[PDB]
DNA sequence: CTGACCTTTGACCTAGTTTG
DNA sequence: CAAACTAGGTCAAAGGTCAG
């Protein structure tokens, strides 16, 4: 749920 | 991008009538500039880079067996190398290069390249920090408070000075894992599943890169901490790094290289024994290719290691065997001890796993 | 030329990244090579001068180490033979079967309270199990102790965990009871519960086990030679590999349109471990805490 | 004791 | 077991060969 | 001749041995 951050993010 | 006909590391060029390398190269004129006779040796032992200065009888007899010869040395140029440039081999790269195989191949060079940008500190440089063949400057070590007291409750500073590395490294293997052929297809809640329980089996099989079995490489690779400084701290903090360290010095016997550590990081983030999976059968598709693939790359990057690809999945079960085993200590640290400053990112990825 | 970086003695130039006195260059190899542990009667804390640097070697040792010595800067003796294989064939054309997989079908075809009931009753099972599995008796009686001591735990769910095919939401203990799913919540142990149907369970169930199949991953469950204590490891490390080899034909044998099912097989013991462990969680914790309800032979398997 | 007895035999 | 003392390896550089 | 290569030589650094 922050990693949904770094996976939305390039 | 040649080999040595002798043992294998990359040719210096054509010597005496051969691609030999500078080992073997001077091995074979020092045999000779000096009337030199190894007793025989009835097994026919394998020359490889490693075992290459081990029987000299059997190292010599087979670079004759190559055609290394006083009287074939040549100088010059290469007037038809263009004829030899095409790596003499892609006639076996119509052959061998596929069908269903060519790909496999293609898909590892990916994910090799995909790894060499995603992480700064490849077991290829932290091998030669390590065996010290190297352009740098020796890391510099910290076996006690002294050498620690020169970085620029102790026990803690280098406990939190990891949970930091951790979420750099975790950013890493997030970019990476968003090249895997696939991932981002799958649905945001298991593409966050994965991660949640891939990073820390991702984590000890990268971290154990960079350890032998007296130390461990850290800050950049500029610095280096012995085993014997941390199995001595904080009665609870003692213990927190041997498991890491066992199973580094056996994870190393196997010597993998970047190649094969680039794919088999991506066969973890990409396990269907998952808790919360919804589409397990999406997930463990993408797996089965990429361990198809592996086990490729194992047989042709270690032609004579018997079971490796078997051996290698093996270390996966001791993997979660750290990482639970860990979470445990980590358990009873928010016990004998009340400042928990762990990072909220390592909050996420920690609580509510098994 | 130089003075040695560990004792202080005249230094005969580099060696292994430190200026070293010709001593302590010999005294790293031979630890590295004979792979040597030492351990400091003082307090890590002896001194190291060229008069008592024999005094101590783990003081030695650690004063390398720091000074920078590396140890991957050693090579292994340029004097092995290094092939403990016998010439030619040792079980003509490999054999396959050096570990026969009929043998070990044989070998297989051989609320919380209640479960314990099971499991000590099986406990007893296991020394016949292993007994009938090759090379396991021709093992020193003492590594067969350990071998066993540090894998019952999850020798024994990996048994139970097949056994419970079809027969979905709920698992049959080895004498009959039928624990079902929710029955297990009410005790409190429905999250551990739960991963057995769902890791093992469900996709064993998926996969057509084999019944042998299941035998040889209990093969190599058994023979671990991470066990600390076996008085040589590196012939338990062996017997495994035979395994992986046996069963890994196998499935080329039998399984000819699943290429890859030896790894789908292989890592379903991953799992198997956490589970195992979390258990075993679970009974520290029951047993320290007087709840005693076990018997006899979960006394010394703890 | 007890595995080393099983065993024993 | 240590460590004085002796043998090899092989990475790097120079001086001379061959192709275009 | 320049450019493109090699056989050799060199010396630090690894390896070995075997009285003490
Ligand atoms: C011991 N080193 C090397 C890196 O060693 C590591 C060991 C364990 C982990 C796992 C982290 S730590 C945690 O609590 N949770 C995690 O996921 C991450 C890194 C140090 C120590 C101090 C400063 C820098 N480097
Ligand atoms: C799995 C499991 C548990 C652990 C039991 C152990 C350590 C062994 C069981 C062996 C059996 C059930 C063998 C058989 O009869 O085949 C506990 C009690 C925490 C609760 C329910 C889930
Ligand atoms: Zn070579
Ligand atoms: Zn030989
Ligand atoms: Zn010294
Ligand atoms: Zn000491």
């Amino acid at each position: 749920k922050i990693l949904h951050r770094l996976l939305q993010d390039s | 991008a040649i080999e040595c006909r002798v043992c294998g590391d990359k040719a210096s060029g054509f010597h005496y009538g051969v691609h030999a390398c500078e080992g073997c190269k001077g091995f074979f004129r020092r045999t000779i500039r000096l009337k030199l006779i190894y007793d025989r040796c009835d097994l026919n032992c394998r020359i490889h880079k490693k075992s290459r200065n081990k029987c000299q009888y059997c190292r010599f007899q087979k670079c004759l067996a190559v055609g290394m010869s006083h009287n074939a040395i040549r100088f010059g140029r290469m007037p038809q190398a263009e004829k030899e440039k095409l790596l003499a081999e892609i006639s076996s790269d119509i052959d061998q290069l596929n069908p269903e195989s060519a790909d496999l191949r293609a898909l590892a060079k990916h994910l090799y390249d995909s790894y060499i940008k995603s992480f700064p500190l490849t077991k290829a440089k932290a091998r030669a920090i390590l065996t010290g063949k190297t352009t740098d400057k020796s890391p510099f070590v910290i076996y006690d408070m002294n050498s620690l007291m020169m970085g620029e409750e102790v026990a803690i500073r280098i406990f939190q000075g990891c949970q930091f590395r951790s979420v750099e490294a975790v950013q890493e293997i997030t970019e990476y894992a968003k090249s895997i052929p696939g991932f981002v297809n799958l649905d945001l809640n298991d593409q966050v599943t994965l991660l949640k329980y891939g990073v820390h089996e991702i984590i000890y099989t990268m971290l154990a890169s960079l350890m032998n079995k007296d130390g461990v490489l850290i800050s950049e690779g500029q610095g280096f901490m012995t085993r014997e400084f941390l199995k001595s701290l904080r009665k609870p903090f003692g213990d927190f790094m041997e498991p890491k360290f066992e199973f580094a010095v056996k994870f190393n016997a196997l010597e993998l290289d970047d190649s094969d550590l680039a794919i088999f990081i991506a066969v973890i983030i990409l396990s269907g024994d998952r808790p919360g999976l919804l589409n397990v059968k999406p997930i463990e598709d993408i797996q089965d290719n990429l361990l198809q693939a592996l086990e490729l790359q194992l047989k042709l990057n270690h032609p004579e290691s018997s079971q490796l690809f078997a051996k290698l999945l093996q270390k996966m079960t001791d993997l979660r065997q750290i990482v639970t085993e860990h979470v445990q200590l980590l358990q009873v640290i928010k016990k004998t001890e009340t400042d928990m400053s762990l990072h909220p990112l390592l909050q996420e990825i920690y609580k509510d796993l098994y | 030329k130089h003075i040695c970086a560990i004792c202080g003695d005249r230094s005969s130039g580099k060696h292994y990244g430190v200026y070293s006195c010709e001593g302590c260059k010999g005294f790293f190899k031979r630890t590295v090579r004979k792979d040597l542990t030492y351990t400091c009667r003082d307090n890590k804390d002896c001194l190291i001068d060229k008069r008592q640097r024999n005094r101590c070697q783990y003081c030695r040792y650690q004063k390398c180490l720091a000074m920078g010595m590396k140890r991957e800067a050693v090579q292994e003796e340029r004097q092995r033979g290094k092939d403990r294989n016998e010439n030619e064939v040792e079980s003509t054309s490999s054999a396959n079967e050096d570990m026969p997989v009929e043998r070990i079908l044989e070998a297989e075809l051989a609320p919380v309270t209640n479960i314990c009931q099971a499991a000590d009753k099986q406990l007893f099972t296991l020394v016949e199990w292993a007994k009938r599995i090759p090379h396991f008796s021709e093992l020193p009686l003492d590594d067969q102790v350990i071998l066993l001591r540090a894998g019952w735990n999850e020798l024994l769910i990996a048994s139970f965990s097949h056994r419970s095919i079809a027969v979905k939401d709920g698992i049959l203990l080895a004498t009959g009871l039928h624990v079902h799913r929710n029955s297990a919540h009410s005790a409190g142990v429905g999250a551990i519960f739960d991963r057995v149907l769902t890791e093992l369970v469900s996709k064993m169930r998926d996969m057509q086990m084999d019944k042998t199949e299941l035998g040889c991953l209990r093969a190599i469950v058994l023979f671990n030679p991470d066990s600390k204590g076996l008085s040589n490891p590196a012939e338990v490390e062996a017997l495994r590999e035979k395994v992986y080899a046996s069963l890994e034909a196998y499935c080329k044998h039998k399984y000819p349109e699943q290429p890859g099912r030896f790894a789908k097989l292989l890592l379903r013991l991953p799992a198997l471990r956490s589970i195992g462990l979390k258990c075993l969680e679970h009974l520290f914790f029951f047993k320290l805490i007087g709840d005693t309800p076990i018997d006899t032979f979960l006394m010394e398997m703890l």
